[PDB]
């Protein structure tokens, strides 16, 4: 599935994402846009073996279970395989946990070098959430 | 990514020493940059994690409040200074770095480190 900018901002701010761990909706708006272009079959082989999963880009090797990574974490419990729903809920429950971690969201590369410092509310104006 | 160490040597005890990293290659994708240490017969262990687009530090038990881990994001480098040395100081320190997201739990464990330097000897008196 390859949400549109205001259906995402409407399922994200349907899942709480709004304000969590401080960051407004935008922000997980812009977020998404920069690491899978709105698609939720996403994915993308990273060099250590791990894959990044789903709409927000969830690595294999700490977050969930796809078995290429003996000995690799699954701290969300999950396997992997559920990020790629085209509803967003793993995903969205994987990256509360993902933010919650100490480092806000930083932790998500796209948003850090296309989100972070910007006006994240643009992603959001617009829609009538 | 290169990582390159300076410092380290000969210092002695309750005194300081200061070892530097240097990192290959663009700012940006560096996540942690963290020391390790090989002590005289044991494994290598991690010292001092800092996550570089927060600041935040995480220090191993046997070094807090005589360790600070610090960096200069802009040059790609950071630093251990050491305060207050002591005999189990004495090891190999290896600078590791990683260019994705670990979660703080995991973040002095080496498994976690895919880019690393040299090794610097320090030795306490
Ligand atoms: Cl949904
Ligand atoms: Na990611
Ligand atoms: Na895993
Ligand atoms: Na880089």
């Amino acid at each position: 599935k390859v949400f549109g900018r205001c259906e995402l901002a409407a399922a994200m701010k349907r899942h709480g994402l709004d304000n969590y761990r401080g960051y407004s909706l935008g922000n997980w708006v812009c977020a998404a846009k920069f690491e899978s272009n709105f698609n939720t079959q996403a994915t993308n082989r990273n060099t250590d073996g791990s894959t990044d999963y789903g709409i927000l880009q969830i690595n294999s090797r700490w977050w969930c279970n796809d078995g290429r990574t003996p000995g690799s974490r699954n701290l969300c419990n999950i396997p992997c395989s559920a990020l790629l729903s085209s509803d967003i809920t793993a995903s969205v429950n994987c990256a509360k946990k993902i933010v919650s971690d100490g480092n806000g969201m930083n932790a998500w590369v796209a948003w850090r070098n296309r989100c972070k410092g910007t006006d994240v509310q643009a992603w959001i104006r617009g829609c009538r959430l | 990514v290169q990582l390159v160490e300076s410092g380290g040597g000969s210092v002695q005890a309750g005194g300081s020493l200061r070892l530097s990293c240097a990192a290959s290659g663009s700012t940006d994708s560096i996540e942690y940059m963290t020391w390790f240490r090989q002590a005289p017969g044991k494994a290598r262990e991690g010292v001092a994690a800092l996550y570089t687009h927060t600041g935040n530090t995480y220090y191993t038990d046997s070094v807090k409040g005589r360790f600070t881990i610090s960096q200069d994001k802009a040059k790609n480098m950071a630093y251990l200074r050491m305060d207050s040395v002591k005999s189990e100081d004495t090891a190999i320190y290896t600078c590791g770095a990683t260019r994705k997201y670990v979660p703080v739990r995991f973040a002095l464990d080496q498994s976690s480190y895919d880019y690393w330097g040299q090794g610097t000897q320090v030795t306490v008196s």
